[PDB]
């Protein structure tokens, strides 16, 4: 070759991952989320740069800080609010990524899926630390209550949480920590995402159909990147209509207090992305039996792998687990609500029921159904 | 409480109707740049 | 490789002065009789 | 003169593709076009002299990587193909005109 | 027979890149005003009387 | 240096001007608006 | 002593497949498969009419998955002709490893 830019350079061959990949014609809507997913960590990135480029992580001013960036600075507000608005749609847009593997059998690709699940639990991580920045009373009283929780551990636990904190509360100490923390967790995330991309680069994607699509592959330029900036398009409109119209309305609290120590929101709850894993919690009577179980809702994705029993990867094909995936995310849904619920009967019961039939979807319904229908075919 | 909502909602009016000028178009260029991929046929003739 | 089924292809060498000359040039290339 | 009255009509011009992929055979065939003139037309020789400069090229060229053609340098070089010629096909209300070369399985995008 | 509105643009302004890009910065300017201008308009007319700009009078040079 | 200079080419600079010519009063459309000179509002 | 039930079990089956994608996709139930590591040595044993024949089906389907449009209900995939060409490969491939797999313990 001679003056084919791309190759040239070895660096920009490397980009041609971009434009020449070998991509599947037919194609969900669906998959627009893993680049979505990416714009998303972008947005937040920039935003949060401008953000603690006014920001202080102190007690004393914290809350003042984030006030002042709200309202003497330069569309500072927007940014802001731009910046709280983006994480909701980065979280609705990652659960829209693990339904499509859940349900298209993209999980197959072992490799990406845990490094997938990596991403997943890195991004949990940094928008729980992220939210305690401003130290307004939610903030002040959720990252006690997480915490603490890990003060089930029984030999260990106790003195731990302690090291966490770097005190006996949540003083200073803490809050410099979680700035540092929420600052360079997405940098070190970029990286897994791009060692994400990497492996997924290996096998292409998977589609509706669940079958290999190699005999009917579309150059990725082309088609794929206006697909990729229409998604943006709509994107962006949803983060913006909410960031425009209803700055506050997805960001349930309403806690613009500053954090007093003695005193409490008796209804404490983590944001919306946060909900299912707490009243998967609050349905165990014991600490610790709780703690396990929260990990494991979400850490119980890594066995779906195994757990797979049917001969098509692709949901596509299979009523009955078509049946019991939406009912999944129904249930799903249901546990996001009896996490903004007092923790009374009504709720308790319903929830410890969501609690069950959760694991019951993921670890035994949808396993049997799967050889049923294997069965149903002859297969 | 928010001063800055008062302003923002008149950008909201012109994103509102910036969206929907951009959210059309972007369709259309994406049915154009996809348009080729719905308009190809396929068929199979072997000797047989 | 073009199919030799039918009548058509009668194809047998013999020329005046030249037999069976082979021409090698970058504009073209070929053998004849 | 009904007959002929018949004749000489325009055909209606259509840039699509046609993509009949069989990967039993050993190399691959590409013809690529753009709807040219009439067979007269003053801008009918000046194509001519602009495909003078693509040119055509086998593997058998004697010149190869000295050819005065890039894609037949390109090509020569960098074993990016097997034969390829551009060409002007001339009709009364129709044209086709491009080039079309042979390549291995792998180098259809490069020579493209 | 004339070109179609969009033949016409076309051919003065989409066959060169150069030209198209000029294009879209200028167009990109002009659009900026009048969007403005005009989006502005609508969203004050909604609120009349409710904003600073209708109710200086009250105190102002006397 | 050197070799880059040539007799031959003129053509393809004339053609870049215009290209490049073109791109140039992108910037300066890009540049007013973040710029925002009264007179540059004026014109 | 299944006459009942096999004429049950039957009746159930050719509502799963009319029920299933496949069938209105117009892809065999064998095109359906889960390529894994068995079933591409299986694939690759194919006949080229066999074969040839499921890299078009998957062709015509996958392009209908992409223009999101059913094909006519006069050329659907019918219960009845179930070919399980695939199951014949398939299954040996199986087997051989099967073997191999036990050859291996000691
Ligand atoms: C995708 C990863 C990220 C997520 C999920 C995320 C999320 C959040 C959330 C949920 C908050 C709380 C805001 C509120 O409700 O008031 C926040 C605040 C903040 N984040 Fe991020 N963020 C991310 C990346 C970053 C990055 C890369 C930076 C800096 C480079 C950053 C800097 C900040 C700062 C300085 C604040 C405090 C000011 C404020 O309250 O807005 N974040 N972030
Ligand atoms: C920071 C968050 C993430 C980013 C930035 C990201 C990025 C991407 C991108 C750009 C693609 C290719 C296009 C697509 O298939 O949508 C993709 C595919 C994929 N991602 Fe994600 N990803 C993220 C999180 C996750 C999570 C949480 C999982 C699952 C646990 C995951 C698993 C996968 C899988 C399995 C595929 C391949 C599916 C297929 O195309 O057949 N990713 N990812």
């Amino acid at each position: 070759m001679t003056n084919i830019r791309k190759s040239h350079p070895l660096m920009k061959i490397v980009n041609n991952a971009f434009i020449d990949l070998p991509a599947p014609s037919n194609i969900s809507s669906w998959w627009n989320f893993g680049s979505l997913l990416g714009i998303c960590l972008i947005l937040q990135i920039l935003t949060g740069l401008f953000l603690a480029m006014h920001y202080t992580s102190d007690t004393t001013t914290a809350f003042s800080s984030v006030t002042h960036i709200c309202r003497d600075v330069n569309y500072g507000w927007i940014i802001r609010y731009m910046h709280a608005n983006g994480a909701s749609m980065f979280f609705i847009c990652l659960y829209m990524h693990v339904g499509r593997g859940l349900y298209y059998g993209s999980y197959t690709f072992l490799e990406t899926w845990n490094i997938g699940v990596i991403l997943l639990l890195t991004v949990m991580a940094t928008a729980f630390m992220g939210y305690v920045l401003p130290w307004g009373q939610m903030s002040f009283w959720g990252a006690t209550v997480i915490t603490n929780l890990l003060s089930a551990i029984p030999y260990i636990g106790t003195n731990l949480v302690e090291w966490i904190w770097g005190g006996f509360s949540v003083d200073k100490a803490t809050l410099t920590r979680f700035f540092a923390f929420h600052f360079i967790l997405p940098f070190i995330i970029m990286a897994i995402a791009m060692v994400h991309l990497l492996f997924l680069h290996e096998t292409g994607s998977n589609n509706p159909t669940g079958i290999s699509s190699d005999v009917d592959k579309i150059p990725f330029h082309p088609y794929y990147t206006i697909k990729d900036i229409l998604g943006a398009l709509l994107l962006i409109l949803a983060l913006m209509l909410l960031v425009l119209f209803a700055p506050d309305l997805l960001g349930d609290p309403d806690n613009y207090t500053p954090a007093n120590p003695l005193n409490t929101p008796p209804h404490i709850k983590p944001e919306w992305y946060f909900l299912f894993a707490y009243a998967i919690l609050r349905s165990i009577p014991n600490k610790l039996g709780g703690v396990l179980a929260l990990a494991f809702s979400i850490l119980i994705l890594a066995l779906i792998p195994l757990l797979h029993t049917s001969k098509q990867r692709s949901m596509m094909f299979r009523p009955l687990s078509q049946c019991l995936f939406w009912a999944l995310v129904a249930d799903l849904l249901t546990l996001t609500w009896i996490g903004g619920q007092p923790v009374e009967h009504p709720y308790i019961t319903i929830g410890q029921l969501a609690s069950v039939l959760y694991f019951l979807l993921i670890l035994v319904l949808m396993p049997t159904a799967g050889t049923i229908e294997n069965k149903l075919l002859k297969w | 409480a928010e001063p800055e909502h008062d302003h923002r909602k008149r950008m909201g009016l012109k994103m509102l109707l910036m969206m929907g000028l951009l959210l059309p178009l972007v369709y259309a260029m994406k049915r154009h740049k996809w348009s080729v991929l719905k308009s190809r046929k396929l068929a199979y003739r072997p000797p047989k | 490789k073009r199919s030799v089924l039918c009548r058509e292809s009668l194809r047998g060498q013999a020329a005046g002065r030249p037999l069976v000359a082979s021409v090698s040039l970058n504009v073209p290339a070929s053998v004849r009789y | 003169d009904e007959d002929a009255v018949p004749t000489l009509s325009p055909c209606r011009f259509t840039g699509s593709q046609i993509c009949h992929r069989e990967d039993g055979l050993p190399l691959a065939h590409v013809a690529i076009a753009v709807e040219g003139p009439g067979w007269a037309h003053p801008d009918n020789v000046a194509l001519q002299v602009a495909n003078a400069i693509i040119g055509h090229y086998d593997c058998t060229y004697g010149g190869g990587a000295h050819l005065s053609s890039p894609l037949a340098s390109i090509a020569a070089t960098n074993k990016l193909c097997q034969s390829f010629q551009t060409f002007n096909i001339c009709y009364a209300d129709t044209g086709l005109l491009g080039a079309h070369f042979v390549c291995d399985h792998m180098s259809i995008d490069d020579m493209m | 027979v004339a070109p179609t509105l969009t033949a016409r643009l076309y051919s003065l302004l989409f066959r060169r890149t150069s030209t198209f890009a000029l294009t879209i910065v200028v167009g990109a300017l002009f659009f900026e005003r009048a969007f403005d201008q005009g989006a502005d308009a609508i969203y004050e007319h909604i609120n009349e009387g409710k904003l600073w700009k209708h109710i200086k009078h009250k105190y102002e040079n006397k | 240096l050197t070799r880059f200079l040539g007799p031959r080419y003129r053509q393809l600079a004339r053609n870049w001007v215009p290209t490049a010519s073109l791109w140039g009063a992108v910037g300066a459309v890009g540049l007013v608006w973040a710029t925002d000179w009264r007179l540059i509002l004026d014109w | 002593a299944v006459s009942a039930s096999s004429r049950w079990l039957e009746g159930i089956r050719k509502w799963y497949y009319n029920a299933a994608g496949f069938n209105k996709l117009g892809l065999m139930r064998d095109d359906t498969i889960h390529e894994n590591d068995d079933v591409k040595e299986a694939i690759r044993r194919l006949p080229e009419n066999l074969y040839d024949d499921r890299v078009f089906r998957i062709k015509r389907a996958l392009d209908l998955s992409m223009r999101q449009q059913i094909l006519p209900k006069e050329q659907w995939t019918k219960y009845e002709e179930d070919k399980s060409y695939l199951e014949p490969y398939l299954k040996e491939v199986i087997r051989e490893r099967k073997e191999r797999e036990e050859w291996a313990k000691k």
